[PDB]
């Protein structure tokens, strides 16, 4: 929660779009959509059927973390 | 009749009646006094 | 009555089935090198290594990262040899973990009929060491023979 | 005793005591073992008697207006097939003095009286001679047998005072009743297949037998 | 010997047992000493086998509970028919089914929830339904709300009749034990009188009512001007204009000139181009043939007359050298154990529900059902979940049979004994099969993900790469595509449009069905399906086989079917009961069905569903990306979850916002389940001790001493909330995505 | 009628009844009749129904074949 708050507030401040955080952080759907869904496009597009880029390692580690998080279950 | 009233006094039936009455009261209050954010009577 | 108890014994954790105790299946298992108790473990290891190293070359050559290049024949075959270098190594560690220098063979000394049988020398330090050395020699020989057949002598093949 | 399709199970309880007993019970519906509800043999015989009496009324009532209209006795506008008298309004409706639902309510009330009284006789025998009902309750005491109460109201002429005469009349009643409910089922099936009425079916069969049969009627109408 | 054996007035109708909670058993009727009693009161409520040891009372309670369930079902059906009569746009939907969304529920204008009354079309505002009742009513010939009202009233009357019958057959006239054990007459009546006569009556309704009304509807006639269904019965010429064979009556049937009925009884196949569903003549002939087959299949078993078959003799006649005595003794097991029958019937009904979902998606039997994408997705997903739950319950009750009703001293079966003797071989072989399937199904996905992440797309298992083509399934599709040519010459078209050919049915600019291509992606997903099914089978069968004893606990049957553990001994004996095996297999059934429904949704969105242009081209919803993206887990995460969740996360402020709220709430409940799943009772009890001290300080502690939930109850709560959250998440996501874009 | 269908159905029903009566074809019984072999109404109905099924199948197969 702490790092979600920090990262979203700073990633809205750095873009000069603090209104998005000020209007979307008051409800949980704003957290789910404007932070987790919106900022993960380039992460999940690290490798696609059309090729890959330098963010492919972060996509692979993302899925690796999802898998090892689900394995402890 | 005493046994039926005892059944009406059991926990789920009494809870259902009480919470239904409370929900109806709250719904009617929200119809007659809608969109209440402050207490402006004072 | 097709499914019997294991050697007439219903209180042993097993059963006698046509997949387990068929005469043809028993013959085939007894003629395998691992079940040739009276033979030198070096020869059985050589045969096992030859077969396994021969069969290991195909997957590495045909499914390797360089399977579509000119180096498909060599490098993948080398990988197969490398696996043998791994596999024998594992065997060697097993030979150090299980068997000691001063102990005799721990193989069973009886048969199904209950007659006295000389125990297999494979379940011993010297026997397993000889088996592992024969496995390594047979593995590298089989990998070399597979490479020679497919790519040096250029025999016609379907190559999957 | 004559037996028609008697069974070994059926003869274990059908001993000839009931009127019109021929041992016919292939399904064993009157078996006295595990008996309850409406499957009681006494209730089954009572229902057979009541159904037979009602069908003896109905098999004549559903064919008399057609015969009277053919004979020209009373006006032909009231002479209709049984399904054309407002029983089935798609099949035909007649304008009586009352709405059919009003007539249904009147019939329901009158038969509710006349039949809940009979039901309470069945539940409690002799219970309708106790409570005051217009002074007629003295004629509603019964005789202990629900199907045959007797008395001055239901047996005014005193028929069958002798036991052998009573047994013979009971046999005649159950036999004519069974024939009448067979006739009522025939009325229903002939209306479903032909749809011209039972007396018209009889007249068509009499005019020609070959062209008018069950076989030459499967085309329906 | 097969008679009506009924005892009169066994149980007195009174409210005395209503006033006493937990009257059914002894350890519970003593009164609550702790809070756990309350939970126990809701755990042993329907466990009639533990209340009494007499089979007769158990069977009577079962019969009346079935009657109550039927009454509830009839009440629910009456509610659906009423909410289709009032608060619905069925009459508007009848005129324009291709542009008006079905709706049968309207919300009241309170606390701003009236935003859920969406513009579904037809001058109506309300919640769009996906149950497909409108398609059923159109296929039934219903063209007015009065008919729906009459059906609702009739279903209310039938629910009252079912409730009265349930009271009557327990409190007044209860059947005896031998009445229930007459399995032969029950099978005869349920094959000839329930299924056969029901199919015959429905075929009669379709022939006499559904066919002419649907012909008038598909002819463009306005629904209010269509003749009433009874007018086509009284007037045979009205039905004869559409189908001239009706001019001949039933004489072609009685003279075996059935080929004269070839105008309303056709083996056509395919789909109706006008409506996008199966031909109703095909359904009429199908139900007629099914009725004949069931009616001649219901005169098999013996009864009061010597003709017929004996189930005991049939079972005893089948015995082989491998199986020894064979099926002898199974009749006495099945006729004296309700749990074995429940296991068998639950397995069969779950498999039937699964095949029902597959055959409804493959052949839409109702008009304008295939072009309703929401209805198709909802029906497939719902019946998949129902089938999975019933299949899990099958093993759940087989375990109860093995623990409770199994004994070899009496009612001994040789087959079950031989199964229990080699159970280790079965479990180990299935374990190896599960490992092999998991590796060669999911490691391929991992390999594809790694090759794509390493910039090596030529090394993946793709169509443009190393190809794993389903040659067998493609051959089956090709064979069924040419079935009208050689193997089934009496069929005009194929049994479905999902095999092949140039056929394509499109209604109202939307694709109904297409020849579904099969490639490497379908291969990987189907082997993933096989792996998940095999693992669930492994868990459930291991629980069933080891429910009695094992090498760890030789007396596990004495501990019971549903017990937490046997202590921390033997290294730990946690979750050794078969109930815990069911609890574990619930998650795996959830996983398998979730993967199945994800596969179905993505495959039909990419390769089947879409829109038809006036020129003739077809554009799908997701543009056919299943072939290249679904082969990697990243493709499922991005192009399926992330891409299609935009329709459920952006539904706020519109009529689909309830789906977004349910999305968030289902995520919340799924997370909430992990508290029960990951924790243990002792910590919560120790915390409850401090809370109890806090209440006792202010003289407010209750007499019912608060206790933490039991171990088994904690697992049950965890798995229940887990399944609820993880299923409602997919429900909201699917519904919002397929309503917003479909 | 006397047509091919009538002959086939009559022959099939008669043959099935004869097989159930004289041939080997046929703990829960009780129905009694007057014929000496105990060929009750249930056996008559069973043989007639099976013969009707066989004759219907034969008629509808020969109509398609010719
Ligand atoms: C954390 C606690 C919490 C709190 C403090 C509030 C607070 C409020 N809610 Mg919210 N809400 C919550 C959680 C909460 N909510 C949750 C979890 C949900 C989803 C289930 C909602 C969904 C919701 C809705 C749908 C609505 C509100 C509304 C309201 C307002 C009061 C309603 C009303 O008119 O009362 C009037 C006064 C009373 C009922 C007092 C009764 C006292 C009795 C009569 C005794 C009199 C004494 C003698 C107020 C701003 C309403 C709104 O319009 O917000 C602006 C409304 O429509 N809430
Ligand atoms: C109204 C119904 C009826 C009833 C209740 C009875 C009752 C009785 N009969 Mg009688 N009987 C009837 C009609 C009926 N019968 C008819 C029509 C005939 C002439 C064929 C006979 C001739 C007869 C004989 C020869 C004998 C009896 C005997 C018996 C007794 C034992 C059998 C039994 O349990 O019947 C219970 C029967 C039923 C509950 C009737 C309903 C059965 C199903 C529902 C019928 C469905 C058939 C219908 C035609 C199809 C519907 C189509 C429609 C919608 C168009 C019992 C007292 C035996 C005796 O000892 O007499 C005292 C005996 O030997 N009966
Ligand atoms: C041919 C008549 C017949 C019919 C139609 C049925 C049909 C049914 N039986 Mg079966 N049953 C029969 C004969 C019949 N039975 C016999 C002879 C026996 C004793 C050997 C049994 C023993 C039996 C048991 C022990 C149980 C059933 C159950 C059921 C129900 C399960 C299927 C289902 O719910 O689908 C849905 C089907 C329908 C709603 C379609 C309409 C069927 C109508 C409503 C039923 C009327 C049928 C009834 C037998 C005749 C009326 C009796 C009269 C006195 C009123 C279903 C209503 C189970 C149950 O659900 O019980 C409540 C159950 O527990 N049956
Ligand atoms: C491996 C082969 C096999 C298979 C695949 C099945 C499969 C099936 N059987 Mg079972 N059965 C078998 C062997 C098998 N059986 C044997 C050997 C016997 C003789 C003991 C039975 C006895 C039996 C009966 C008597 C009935 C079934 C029925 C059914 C179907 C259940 C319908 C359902 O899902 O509920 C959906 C709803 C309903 C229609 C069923 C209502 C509930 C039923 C009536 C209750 C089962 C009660 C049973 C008699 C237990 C009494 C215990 C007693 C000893 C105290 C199911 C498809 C039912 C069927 O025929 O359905 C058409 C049915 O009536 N089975
Ligand atoms: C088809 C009908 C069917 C029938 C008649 C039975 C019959 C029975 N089951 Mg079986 N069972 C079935 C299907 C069926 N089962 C299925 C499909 C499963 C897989 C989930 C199981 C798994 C199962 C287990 C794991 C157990 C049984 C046991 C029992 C017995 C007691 C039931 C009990 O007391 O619960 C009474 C009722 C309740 C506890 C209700 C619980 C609430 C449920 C879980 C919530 C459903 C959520 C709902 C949709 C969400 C709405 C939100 C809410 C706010 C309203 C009884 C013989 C028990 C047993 O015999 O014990 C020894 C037991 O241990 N069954
Ligand atoms: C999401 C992650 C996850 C994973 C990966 C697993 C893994 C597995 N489960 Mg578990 N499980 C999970 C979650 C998970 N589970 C949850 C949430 C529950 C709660 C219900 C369970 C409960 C459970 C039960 C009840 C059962 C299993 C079984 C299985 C095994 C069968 C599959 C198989 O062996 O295929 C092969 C292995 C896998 C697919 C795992 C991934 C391996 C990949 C493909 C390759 C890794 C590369 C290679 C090893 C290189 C290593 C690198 C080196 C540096 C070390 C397997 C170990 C079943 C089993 O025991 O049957 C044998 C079984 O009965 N699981
Ligand atoms: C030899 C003298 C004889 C006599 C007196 C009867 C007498 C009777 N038979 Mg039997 N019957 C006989 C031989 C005889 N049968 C032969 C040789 C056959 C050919 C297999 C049959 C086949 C037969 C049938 C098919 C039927 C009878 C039936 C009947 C009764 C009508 C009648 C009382 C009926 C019945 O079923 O009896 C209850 C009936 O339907 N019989
Ligand atoms: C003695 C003369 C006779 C003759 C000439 C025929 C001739 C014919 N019958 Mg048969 N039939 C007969 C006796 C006869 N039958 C009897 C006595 C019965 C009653 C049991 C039947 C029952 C029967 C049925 C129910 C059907 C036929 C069919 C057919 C026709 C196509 C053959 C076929 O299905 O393809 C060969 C088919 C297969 C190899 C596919 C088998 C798939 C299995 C059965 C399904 C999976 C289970 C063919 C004209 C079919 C028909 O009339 O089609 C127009 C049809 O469906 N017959
Ligand atoms: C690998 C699975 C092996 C299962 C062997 C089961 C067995 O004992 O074999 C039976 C079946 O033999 C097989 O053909 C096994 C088939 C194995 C494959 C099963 C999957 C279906 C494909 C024997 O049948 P029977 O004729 O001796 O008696 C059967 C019954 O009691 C009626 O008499
Ligand atoms: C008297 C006698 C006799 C004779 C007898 C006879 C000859 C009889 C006959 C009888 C008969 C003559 C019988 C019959 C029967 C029949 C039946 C019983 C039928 C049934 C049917 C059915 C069942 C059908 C079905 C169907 C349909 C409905 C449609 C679809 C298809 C089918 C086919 C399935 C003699 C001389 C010997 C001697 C003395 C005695
Ligand atoms: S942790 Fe709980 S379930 Fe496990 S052994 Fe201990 S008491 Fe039993």
């Amino acid at each position: 929660w702490v790092t979600f708050y920090w990262h979203w507030k700073h990633i809205t401040l750095w873009q000069g779009n603090v209104s998005q955080f000020n209007e979307s952080s008051t409800y949980l759907m704003g957290w789910l959509r404007d932070y987790l869904w919106l900022n993960s496009s380039q992460l999940i597009n690290g490798y696609n059927p059309f090729g890959m880029n330098s963010l492919s390692v972060w996509a692979w580690m993302f899925l690796f973390g999802h898998l090892v998080w689900a394995t402890g279950f | 009749m005493r046994d039926f009233k005892t059944y009406l006094s059991v926990a789920p039936v009494l809870s259902t009646l009480w919470f239904g009455s409370l929900a109806g009261l709250l719904i009617e209050i929200n119809r007659f006094f809608p969109d209440a954010l402050t207490f402006p009577f004072f | 009555q097709v499914i019997q108890p294991l050697n007439g014994d219903p209180f042993i954790g097993g059963l006698e089935t046509p997949v387990t105790s068929s005469p043809l299946i028993a013959w085939y298992l007894s003629n395998l090198p691992a079940y040739r108790t009276a033979v030198n473990p070096l020869l059985r290891g050589v045969e096992v290594g030859l077969a396994h190293g021969f069969l290991l070359v195909g997957p590495f050559v045909k499914a390797g990262p360089l399977r579509n290049t000119e180096y498909a024949g060599a490098a993948g075959s080398l990988a197969a040899a490398g696996l043998v270098v791994i596999l024998s190594m594992c065997l060697t560690m097993y030979g150090i973990a299980s068997f000691k220098e001063g102990e005799p063979s721990i193989a069973p000394a009886l048969t199904l009929t209950g007659r006295k049988k000389q125990p297999d020398q494979l379940q011993s330090a010297d026997g397993w060491a000889k088996f592992t050395g024969g496995f390594f020699f047979g593995g590298v020989s089989g990998v070399t023979w597979a490479c020679f057949l497919m790519y040096v002598l250029d025999l016609p093949y379907y190559f999957k | 005793r004559p037996l028609w399709f008697a069974s070994k199970q059926s003869l274990s309880y059908l001993d000839g005591s009931l009127p019109g007993d021929f041992g016919f019970d292939p399904l064993g519906l009157s078996d006295p073992e595990g008996t309850g509800g409406f499957i009681e043999p006494r209730w089954l015989a009572y229902g057979e008697i009541i159904n037979g009496r009602y069908a003896m009324l109905g098999a004549v009532g559903a064919i008399a207006p057609e015969i009277l209209g053919k004979a020209g006795l009373i006006p032909q506008e009231t002479a209709l097939p049984w399904f054309q008298t407002g029983v089935i309004p798609p099949a035909g409706t007649y304008n009586y003095w009352a709405d059919p639902f009003t007539l249904f309510v009147f019939e329901m009330a009158l038969m509710g009286f006349a039949e809940h009284r009979r039901l309470q006789d069945w539940y409690n025998p002799g219970s309708m001679g106790k409570q005051y009902f217009l002074g007629l309750e003295k004629g509603f005491a019964g005789s202990g047998e629900p199907a045959y109460p007797g008395g001055p109201i239901f047996n005014p002429l005193g028929f069958g005072k002798d036991e052998k005469s009573l047994k013979e009349l009971k046999l005649k009643e159950v036999k004519n009743g069974r024939l009448a409910m067979l006739a009522i089922l025939g009325y229903f099936i002939q209306g479903l297949v032909t749809g011209v009425g039972p007396y018209q079916n009889l007249l068509d069969h009499l005019a020609d037998p070959v062209n008018n049969n069950i076989l030459t009627s499967l085309k329906f109408h | 010997e097969v008679k009506i054996l009924v005892d009169r007035d066994p149980v007195k109708t009174s409210f005395e047992a209503w006033a006493k909670p937990g009257h059914f058993s002894r350890t519970i009727a003593k009164g609550p000493e702790t809070t756990t009693w309350i939970w126990n009161l809701h755990a042993d409520a329907h466990d009639f086998d533990s209340h009494t040891s007499d089979l007769e009372e158990i069977s009577r309670k079962i019969f009346s509970a079935h009657f109550g369930q039927l009454s509830i079902i009839f009440l629910w059906l009456s509610g659906m028919y009423f909410h289709g009569a009032r608060f619905s746009n069925y009459e508007a939907w009848l005129s324009d089914p291709t542009h008006i969304g079905p709706s049968a529920q309207v919300v009241w204008p309170i606390v701003g929830q009236e935003i859920l009354n969406g513009d579904v079309g037809g001058g109506f505002r309300g919640i769009q339904i996906t149950s497909g009742f409108f398609q059923i009513w159109r296929a039934s010939g219903i063209t007015s709300e009065l008919q729906l009202y009459c059906t609702a009233i009739g279903a209310l009357v039938f629910a009252a009749l079912m409730l009265f019958a349930g009271w009557f057959h327990y409190h007044k006239a209860a059947p005896k034990l031998a009445w229930f054990q007459d399995v032969e007459s029950m099978l005869n009546h349920h094959l000839a009188g329930l299924l056969g006569l029901g199919s015959l009556s429905w075929a009669g309704h379709q022939i006499h009512v559904s066919l002419p009304i649907n012909q008038f509807l598909n002819a463009g006639v306005d629904p209010k001007e269509i003749p009433l269904p009874h007018e086509l019965i009284l007037n045979r010429d009205l039905l004869a204009q559409l189908y001239p064979s009706f001019a001949e009556g039933a004489t072609p049937f009685f003279t075996l000139n059935w080929s004269k009925y070839a105008d309303f009884l056709t083996f056509r196949g395919g789909l109706d181009p006008v409506t996008g569903g199966l031909w109703l003549t095909d359904t009429a002939h199908h139900h007629l043939a099914i009725a004949i087959l069931f009616l001649i299949a219901g005169h098999m078993y013996r009864t009061n007359w010597g003709i017929g078959h004996g189930l005991k003799d049939i079972l005893e006649a089948h015995k082989g050298p491998f199986t020894g005595q064979g099926h002898k003794g199974l009749y006495e097991i099945l006729t004296t154990s309700w749990h074995a029958q429940l296991a068998l019937n639950l397995a069969m009904l779950g498999s039937l529900t699964i095949v029902v979902a597959h055959h409804m998606y493959a052949m839409p039997p109702y008009p304008y059902l295939a072009t309703d994408y929401g209805t198709q997705l909802s029906l497939f997903t719902h019946h998949m979940w129902i089938g999975g739950f019933l299949i899990v319950g099958a093993a759940a009750h087989a375990a109860i049979f093995m623990v409770r009703d199994y004994d070899p001293t009496t009612r001994y079966n040789d087959l079950l004994d031989r199964v229990l003797r080699h159970r280790d071989a079965i479990i180990s072989h299935l374990n190896w099969a599960c490992i092999f399937l998991g590796f060669h199904s999911f490691g391929l996905y991992i390999h594809n993900d790694t090759m794509s992440a390493l910039g090596r797309p030529q090394d993946m298992f793709s169509d443009t790469a190393i190809q794993l083509q389903p040659v067998f399934a493609q051959w089956i599709q090709n064979t069924h595509a040419l079935a009208p040519s050689a193997t089934a010459p009496g069929a005009t078209a194929s049994t479905s449009l999902t095999w092949g050919g140039s056929d394509l049915v499109a209604v109202g600019g939307k694709v109904a069905l297409l020849p579904i291509p099969l490639g490497t992606a379908d291969f990987l997903v189907h082997h993933i399906h096989a792996f998940t099914i095999h693992v669930t089978v492994l868990i459930l069968l291991k629980g069933v086989l080891f429910a009695r004893s094992s090498r760890l606990i030789p007396d596990k049957a004495n501990l019971g079917f549903r017990f937490p553990c046997d202590g921390p001994g033997r290294g730990g004996t946690c979750q050794v009961s078969a109930w815990d095996h069911v609890f574990l297999g619930l998650f795996w059934m959830y996983n398998s069905i979730s993967v199945v429904i994800f596969h179905f949704s993505w495959k039909m969105q990419s390769d089947v569903w879409g829109s038809i242009s006036d020129q003739g081209v077809v554009t799908h919803i997701t543009g056919g990306n299943f072939a290249q993206s679904s082969i990697t887990i990243n493709g499922w995460l991005r192009d399926f979850l992330w891409a299609q969740a935009s329709q459920v996360i952006q539904s706020y402020g519109s009529s689909l916002s309830a789906y977004g709220l349910f999305f968030l709430g289902a995520h919340f409940v799924w997370a909430f389940s992990l508290m029960f799943l990951f924790s243990g009772r002792g910590y919560w009890q120790e915390l409850i001790e401090s809370i109890v001290w806090a209440h006792n300080k202010l003289k407010v502690a209750p007499a019912t001493q608060p206790r933490a939930l039991s171990i088994v109850q904690g697992r049950a709560v965890g798995v229940t909330h887990y399944l609820l959250g993880g299923i409602a998440t997919t429900w909201a996501f699917f519904l919002a995505r397929i309503i917003a874009v479909g | 009628i006397g047509s091919s269908t009538n002959l086939i159905m009559v022959t099939s029903t008669t043959l099935m009844l004869f097989a159930g009566r004289f041939g080997l074809a046929p703990r829960d019984s009780g129905l009694q009749t007057g014929d000496p072999a105990g060929f009750t109404l249930a056996d008559t109905l069973a043989c007639g129904s099976f013969g009707h099924i066989i004759g219907v199948g034969v008629v509808l197969g020969l109509k398609n074949i010719g």
